[PDB]
RNA sequence: UAACUAGGGAACCCACU
């Protein structure tokens, strides 16, 4: 009923994820720390994970039926943590 | 035979196993993905200990 | 109320009942095929 | 914390229903515990 | 047994405590796209 | 001989004197195969019901009592081979026991059970 | 053996068997067509009758007593559709394209994968370089048509130089000389005659001298057999019953292929002398060591030997149960009832379990796999698959590699590229596994000619003549090996006595000639080259083009002495021309001593590596990867796919034959049930969506039906009449009546709880309304619970067709095939 | 002396094995294959295996040859040890009985009439039957009218009756059964079986004194427990040693002002504090009520758990709800919205509770569940209770001080103060970009509706103004 | 005047990386 769809400050709303949300994207086998990195969501129509070309090389993912795993960070705190540690611009230069 | 509608699945707090309260296995029973040992090692390497707590405790079986 | 099934090898049709053993009347063939539905179908020709 | 006489199991802990489940259908651990309690009463 | 329930790679320590099934995760095929930045992944709508 | 051995499992009765286990047909037709001359239950059913038992525990197929330690513990070494009872519940009346003692046969009980 | 019971004795004997035609039933005997057995989840199995004869003596015979049902693979000689015309098959809803070769067990199509093994009855010399043994010989001895399994004897030289023997059922390392004395050969000179055939090479005698000087203490047969019986797996009581156990082990355990009889002492002695002699030649290096991966050293257990190995144990268990029943009903003094003696479940349910599950026993697994019906190429490639018995996850490479003797018998390219590279293989095209015949006509033919048997020779004329073996067992000597091999080949190029599959091998360097008649060897046909000319003349091509008129077949050409089957042992002694246009013309001559010519080199490839255009221009991992992918391509997998209720049927709208084809696709019938479409590709860098193994497709082409496929999925469900506590029944469940009813649409169902065909369903739509009763409906107002099968979630589509029938148990049983175009 | 050897046998067929071995001994006692064994023992209660008396194991193996029932002990034999051979032949040992076989196994039967022929006795039983209705079971009363209604094998003699396998009943089964088919020793029925037809309880942690002897008035905490002579080890006040006392010397003494529970009698289940300890009358007040409960000293124990003292919404009928105020054995005591405490059966329905429901008081303030409200009008005017359940116009109030009905009552809410159709219907999109598509409505709202399209592999949502049903 | 959750396991086989 529409009487309990009101919102005051302090409720949580588990909303469907939009553009600009942060996700963790990895490939088994996760060998090093650039095999599991943080991307920003873009909503595209068809039913695959369109990801960019230069991120193939840390993932070792050659698109011939490779499927990847996508984790969503649920708290806002871990969202900021992934944004400040595990972004793919912050994982360009490897320590190895 | 490997089509993408046969392989796509997502999951959010669906069915849960009875032996331990972890999510199911496989997309046929609406199960979730496994956050295995090597991903635990990789998130130690990132130092995302709050993300590692969120994966291994809160968003799996609190 | 009876359901019409097509009698497999016989290709004839017959009524069936609830809790009825599945047998044709022509030769007692055990495999029945249910007739195509009576509601409408519509296909986009794409 | 650890005493050598406590190693000899003179009373056996049977774990609860959260550990071995029931699904009508019993768990393998419940079958072995049935063997335990049957031979104990014998 | 209990020791066989705990000792395996499919056991409790490695199979359930170390690596466990997680909610909020998706798995589908990747296909390329050069028209989006290196930190963007294009997820489907029915996943989102 | 085979005449001592019971024919079936139904109505097995042990004697009160020597714990001989036979069927009621064999007590009716043969009496006691050890000491019927002292008891005389052949030709009388009521003498069998007075002189045999309806409650017994354990059987022993005593085949050679001359070289048996079980016959030494059950005191049946001087008897004939046959089917014997370990524990016998029952007792002869005082007339039969006094008549046996007048013939020099004191009645030792075969109730060797540990009653509590 | 005819089982005997001691009271008046009586024995039972089974003499003449009867194998009916597959028939189902309660019901009347009627011929069960195999598609009906597929649809009702029946088992396409023929009943098996035998006659009984008992003597109690007072004999009575009992003709045609029902032993039990054994499964039949389709297109056999005992299937219903043997030799039927294609019109008749299409009347039976069976396609003529289906090759058969699979069992129908509970509606499931099962394929017995051929299992490799080491070749039995054959002496091998290997080197355990890590153990205490320098060179170890072995002979996995197994007599043909013997219910007991193989029993490997080892004869091994110690590394330090004594020689010992590991016998079956004896746990200590028995010396060789002890065994030779235990066979009734007391002299050292006689044993040395049986071991070393020349007394003029003092080096080999000096090498056998320490092993001979180990056991000069034991001189008697009695003491020798006593030392045999000492440390047995069943140890001996005293001198008595241990002499007999050791005599039993030497009679019936080591070397059954040289015979199990009282007069077989000296034959067993000669063959053990051969084992020790070959071990001495290996310790000299005069003969090279033996390879475990040479495919002359292996056999292929097909469905014949596998079902025989299964039926040995299960027929023995049925005899054991008849003996238990007879032991019960003789001690009551009565007469047994023989129809209750033979219980049929132990001989039929065991076959059904070993074929349905694949757990090959009551042992190993994965023997009977479910047939792969995605593509006709995958169906053919699953019926021609060999499994190495070597287990997985091994870090070694030698059982996995492509050995040299895989030429022409097995495909070099096709192998599963996962953790079973090389272990699982796919047979080549023209290769054929020899089904084996009896050796007795060959032994009669050899005794007809001047072959001298072992029980009538001096041991002096052995080394100047050639030792002749049949199926491993050494049958005698012959003096003139040429004109014996010419005679045996002259009989095989005519099929007078010797079958075409049987193989002769003249070892020329070491004076041996061995004839194999085993069941499991792997041969392939080759042309025959006299002096430097093929025997395939123009008149054979003229009679062979005009088939269906002259009735001139392949078998007439085998009978003409033009082609013949060569197996892998005999390929070691053949000089094989590749192609005749190069290799019989005079040049700077390579050999000019060719014996056989390859028919066509493209017949070295498998069924999936035959559909590759120009596969010699590729790189070989690419050929292997295509051999994997060709089993996975969508296509019209069978012609009768509209009848079949397969789970996961992938068929295609407009499949095309390849414009670029091979000649060998004509014989796999790939142009009749193809898999894939000819497409105008371009190889271009473009917008950047064909980047890292991906391809850009044409949307307008796809809108014109390009690779638009259709995916069928069936769904089976039956109800279960049980002991009234839970009772499934198909009905449309009602919210007010049924409990636990999940929130979905139930008005799609018909009145019987099923979907009528032609109805759109989607994820978590119901397809089968089934309710199971609840025992506490009286123990209120809330009755039978929903037990319904939903449509599989995240799938959708139209219901193609629904069949309603009865199962094996007589319970109602529905299958629903749901169609979704892709 | 010979020794005893275990031979495994068929279960339940050990006496017949000894009979067959005795016949086999007598049948071959003059032949050239003699049984060299001495005796065969098959006891009364040892089930599964028998004993062979011999000097050798080989004599046992050559004597048991040809016996199939011992074939699982044929290959190997195990000797009974020398000290343990007397344990073989050692034997240990208007009323009520319990029947041995049948469906009435171990059921209490009152011995009505002992027939002096020593074959059977007449037994009064409670029938475990289903009255020929399920079979083509617990104990319940014999219903003669139900078995006259259902028919079958039934014969009526007023209250006397014969039924279903010659079962003899009257008013209650009265059927003859054998004395060897019942156990006439060791039944000991209970008080509920008397309606159908000393003791020591010391616990570890309880406090006890000593009433007699040289160690009198020594109060100590219980460590262990035994049956009759306990030899207890009590931790007394100001004594580091552990003394010894049996059960007849001790008594459950308790200091005034402690946790007490009652073990048995009328007062069981209830807890509290005792007040004044007399010679034997020990008076206490409960955790629930402040009523005086006077107990024997033996009927007290020391347990530090909180008392139990539940309160569900059940439907008396679909017009009036109820609230359970007492849980009983076969009934519920239920307080409805009317205020009428009723007693109804276990088989009322569970109504979905509305924990977010809103109500109005007498002063138009919003009130909810768990709200402490004062009653200013009505029959309960003056009390103050907590709202536990809600109705359209009624509210249930709990109060721990009010001892009636577990604290529950009801008041009207206006006397208080705070202190779809389209689902599964084939539609046709008649407007918009998807115009002309036939689908089935999966979900539907006031505004939009999700349509499973028959053509595409996709479920899309459109307005209800765009849909047109077939 | 809308009654709202899901249930097993163990083995083998195949496929993807
Ligand atoms: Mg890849
Ligand atoms: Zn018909
Ligand atoms: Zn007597």
């Amino acid at each position: 009923k529409p009487s309990d769809l009101h919102l005051q400050t302090g409720y949580k709303v588990e909303r469907h994820m939009c553009d600009g949300d942060i996700v963790i994207f990895n490939r088994q086998p996760t060998l090093h720390k650039m095999s599991m990195m943080g991307h920003r969501v873009r909503i595209l129509p068809w039913s695959t994970f369109r990801l960019n070309l230069s991120v193939t090389t840390p993932y070792n993912a050659d698109f011939d039926g490779d499927e990847m795993n996508l984790h969503l960070p649920q708290s806002l705190e871990t969202r900021a943590e992934i944004q400040e540690l595990a972004m793919v611009p912050r994982m360009i230069v490897t320590p190895q | 035979k490997h089509m993408v509608d046969d392989k796509i699945h997502s999951r959010a707090r669906g069915p849960i196993q009875i032996l331990n309260r972890q999510p199911m296995e496989g997309r046929s029973r609406d199960g979730g993905l496994r956050f295995g040992e090597m991903e635990r090692d990789c998130q130690i390497a990132h130092g995302a200990a709050q993300f590692l707590r969120e994966r291994l405790f809160e968003a799996s079986d609190p | 109320q009876p359901m019409i099934y097509i009698c497999g090898e016989c290709h004839t049709e017959n009524e069936i009942k609830s809790r009825d053993p599945i047998r044709c009347r022509e030769c007692g063939y055990r495999i029945m095929y249910k007739k195509r539905t009576k509601r409408l179908v519509v296909f986009d020709a794409r | 914390y650890a005493r050598p006489e406590w190693m000899i199991v003179t009373v056996l802990p049977v774990p609860p229903l959260s550990v071995r489940p029931a699904v009508r259908n019993q768990d393998d651990l419940t079958h072995k515990l049935a063997d335990i309690v049957k031979i104990n009463n014998q | 047994s209990l020791k066989q329930r705990l000792k395996g790679k499919e056991g409790r320590v490695r199979g359930n405590l170390m690596g466990k099934r997680v909610d909020f995760s998706a798995r589908t095929v990747i296909t390329p796209d050069p028209n989006l930045s290196i930190d963007q992944v294009g997820v489907p709508r029915s996943i989102a | 001989a085979l005449e001592t051995v019971p024919k079936d499992l139904r109505h097995l009765r042990a004697c009160l004197l020597c714990s001989l286990v036979k069927t009621i047909d064999q007590f009716e037709y043969d009496g006691c195969d050890n000491c019927d001359a002292y008891l005389q239950m052949k030709g009388n059913r009521e003498m069998v019901y007075d002189c045999t038992s309806s409650s017994f525990d354990g059987i022993i197929a005593m085949m050679s009592p001359e070289d048996s330690w079980v016959s030494k513990w059950q005191r049946v070494s001087n008897f004939k081979p046959g089917v014997y009872a370990v524990s016998v519940t029952g007792r002869l009346p005082q007339g039969i026991v006094r008549e046996l003692k007048s013939r020099g046969v004191a009645y030792k009980s075969r109730d060797t059970a540990i009653k509590t | 053996p005819p089982i005997d019971l001691q009271p008046p004795r009586y024995l039972l004997k089974f003499e003449q068997i009867y194998l009916s035609k597959p028939t189902h039933w309660d019901g009347a005997p009627s011929p069960m067509m195999p598609n009906e057995a597929r649809l009702r989840n029946l088992t396409y199995s023929a009943p098996l009758y035998v006659d009984i004869t008992k003597t109690v003596q007072l004999q009575t015979q009992h003709q045609k007593t029902f032993i039990g049902k054994i499964p039949i693979m389709l297109r056999s000689t005992y299937c219903l559709l043997n030799g039927l015309t294609d019109r008749d098959l299409c009347e039976l809803n069976e396609c003529p394209l289906d090759p058969g070769g699979y069992f129908i067990i509970n509606g499931s199509e099962k394929v017995l994968i051929a299992q490799e093994k080491m070749a039995t009855n054959t002496v091998y010399v290997f080197a355990k370089k890590d153990s205490k043994y320098a060179y170890t010989g072995e002979c996995r001895s197994c007599l043909e048509n013997s219910s007991r399994p193989t029993s490997t004897i080892w004869v091994s030289m110690l590394a330090r130089q004594r020689i010992v023997a590991t016998l079956p059922y004896i746990k200590q390392e028995v010396p060789i000389i002890i065994v030779f004395r235990a066979l009734g050969f007391v002299s050292d000179r006689d044993i040395l005659e049986h071991i070393i055939y020349d007394f003029e090479d003092p080096e080999m005698m000096e090498m056998v001298k320490p092993s001979l000087d180990e056991a000069f203490v034991i001189q008697e047969q009695n003491v020798a057999l006593n030392f045999i019986g000492s440390r047995g797996a069943k140890p001996g009581v005293t001198k008595e019953k241990r002499i007999k156990y050791a005599k039993e082990v030497l009679q019936k355990e080591m070397l059954p292929h040289v015979g199990v009889s009282d007069f077989c002492e000296t034959k067993k002695a000669y063959f053990l002398g051969y084992m020790v002699h070959r071990l001495l030649l290996a310790a000299l290096g005069r003969r090279e060591l033996d390879d475990r991966d040479h495919y002359g050293n292996k056999r292929l257990d097909l469905a014949g030997p596998l079902l025989a190995f299964l039926f040995r144990g299960m027929f023995k268990n049925l005899l054991k149960e008849v003996r238990i029943y007879a032991q019960k009903f003789i001690d009551r003094g009565k007469d047994f009832n023989l129809e209750l003696a033979i219980k049929t479940r132990i001989i039929s349910d065991g076959l059904k379990y070993s074929l349905a599950t694949g757990n090959w026993g009551d042992a190993r697994a994965g023997v009977s796999q479910v047939l792969n019906r995605l593509t006709f190429a995958s169906t053919l490639s699953h019926l021609r698959r060999l499994n190495s018995p070597i287990g997985r996850d091994g870090k070694l490479a030698k059982p996995r590699q492509l050995h040299n003797t895989l030429w022409g018998m097995v495909c070099p390219a096709e192998t599963p590229e996962g953790h079973a590279v090389g272990l699982v293989k796919n047979l080549a095209l023209m290769a054929y596994i020899s089904v084996g015949s009896q050796p007795s006509p060959i032994l009669e033919f050899l005794e007809e000619w001047s072959m001298e048997n072992l029980e009538e020779i001096s041991p002096a004329a052995i080394a100047d003549a050639t030792k002749i073996f049949v199926n491993g067992c050494w049958v005698g000597i012959h003096k003139d090996p040429e004109q014996l091999m010419n005679t045996l080949r002259k009989l095989r190029r005519q099929m007078d006595i010797i079958v075409s599959e049987v193989s002769m091998i003249r070892d020329i360097r070491e004076r041996e000639i061995r004839i194999y008649t085993d069941a499991g060897r792997i041969c392939r046909p080759l042309l025959i080259v006299e002096k430097q000319k093929l025997l395939l003349k123009k008149r054979h091509i003229d009679q062979l083009k005009e088939r269906e008129y002259n009735n001139y077949s392949w078998q007439d050409l085998v009978a003409s002495g033009v082609v013949e089957y060569i197996d892998t042992l005999e390929e070691e002694t053949v000089m094989l021309a590749m192609t005749p246009d190069d290799l019989q013309e005079k040049e700077v001559a390579y050999c000019s001593t060719y014996t056989h010519c390859e028919i066509h080199p493209s017949m070295i490839l498998g069924v999936c590596a035959s559909i590759i255009p120009f596969p010699d221009h590729n790189q070989s991992p690419r050929n292997t990867y295509q051999s994997a992918m060709g089993k996975q391509a969508m296509g019209v997998y069978i012609t009768n796919f509209h009848v079949r209720m397969d789970t996961l049927a992938h068929v295609l709208y407009y499949p095309q034959k390849p414009l670029v084809t091979t000649r060998s696709m004509e014989y796999l019938r790939f142009r009749e049930l193809p898999a894939g479409i000819n497409s105008i590709v371009a190889i271009a860098s473009y917008t950047g969506y064909n980047q890292e193994d991906s391809v850009i497709m044409n949307r307008s082409a796809v809108d014109r039906g390009f690779f638009r496929s259709v995916f069928y999925r069936s769904y089976k469900e039956q109800e279960s009449k049980k002991g009234f506590d839970q009772e499934e029944v198909f009905e449309k469940p009602t919210r007010e009546t049924c409990q636990g009813m999940r929130h979905a649409i139930y008005d799609k169902l018909d009145d019987d709880g099923l979907i009528a065909p032609g109805v759109r369903v989607s994820g978590d739509d119901v397809i089968i309304g089934k309710t199971v009763t609840l025992p506490e409906n009286e123990d209120r107002r809330y009755t039978k619970r929903d037990c319904s099968t939903f449509l599989r979630t995240s799938e959708t589509g139209i219901v193609d067709q629904v069949m309603v029938t009865l199962n094996q148990e007589g319970y109602k049983f529905c299958k629903i095939r749901v169609r979704s175009v892709r | 002396d010979p020794n005893l050897w275990t031979v495994k046998c068929k279960i339940g067929e050990e006496r017949a094995t000894a009979i067959s071995l005795m016949r086999k001994f007598i049948a071959y006692q003059f032949t050239d294959t003699p049984l060299q064994i001495k005796s065969v023992v098959a006891p009364e209660h040892v089930k599964g295996y028998i004993y062979v008396e011999a000097y050798k194991q080989t004599h046992v193996k050559q004597a048991i040859e040809g016996v199939g029932n011992l074939r699982l002990g044929y290959w190997n034999q195990q000797m009974v040890p020398i000290k343990e051979m007397t344990d073989v032949l050692k034997v240990v040992k208007k009323s009520w009985v319990r029947l041995k076989r049948g469906i009435y196994k171990d059921d209490i039967a009152q011995v009505d009439y002992v027939e002096p022929s020593q074959n059977t006795i007449s037994l009064k039983m409670i029938p475990r039957i289903d009255y020929d209705r399920i079979k083509a079971p617990p104990q319940r009363l014999f219903d003669a009218e139900k078995i006259r209604s259902l028919g079958g094998d039934v014969a009526s003699d007023g209250d006397f009756l014969i039924f279903e396998g010659n079962r003899y009943s009257r008013k209650f089964l009265f059927k003859s059964f054998a004395m060897s088919a019942v156990i006439t020793e060791g039944v000991k029925p209970t008080l509920s079986e008397l309606e159908k037809f000393r003791e020591h309880n010391f616990q570890p942690g309880d406090n006890v004194e000593v009433c007699e002897g040289e160690l009198i008035n020594l109060q100590g905490k219980i460590l262990s427990v035994d049956g009759n002579k306990i030899t207890i080890m009590p931790k007394h006040e100001d004594l580091k040693d552990m003394l010894e006392f049996p059960a007849q010397e001790l008594r459950k003494y308790f200091k005034m002002g402690d946790h007490v529970k009652v073990i048995a009698g009328r007062f069981e289940g209830d807890t509290g504090l005792i007040v004044r300890v007399e010679e034997n009358f020990v008076i206490l007040f409960s955790d629930l009520t402040m009523h005086e409960l006077k107990v024997l000293p033996r009927d007290l124990q020391l347990c530090s758990e909180t008392a139990s003292g539940w309160g569900e919404l059940v439907q008396l009928d679909p017009q009036t709800v109820g609230v359970i105020v007492r849980l009983e054995r076969e009934t519920f005591q239920v307080l409805n919205m009317y205020g009428k405490v009723v007693t109804v059966r276990h088989q009322v329905t569970r109504k979905k509770d509305n924990r977010f429901a809103v109500a109005l008081d007498s002063e138009q303030n919003n009130i909810h569940v768990k709200d402490i409200v004062k009653v200013i009008d009505g029959p309960h005017s003056g009390r103050e209770g907590e709202i536990r359940h809600l109705f359209r116009s009624f509210a249930f109030l709990h109060c721990k001080k009010l001892v009636e009905n577990g604290g529950m009552f009801v008041c009207k809410t206006r006397h208080l103060v705070l202190a779809n159709e389209l689902i599964g219907q084939t539609v046709r999109i008649s407007q918009g970009p998807y115009k002309g598509y036939i689908g089935v409505v999966k979900d539907a709202t006031e505004s939009t509706a999700r349509v499973e399209l028959h053509s595409t592999c996709q479920t899309i949502s459109v307005d209800r103004q765009r849909l047109t049903t077939v």
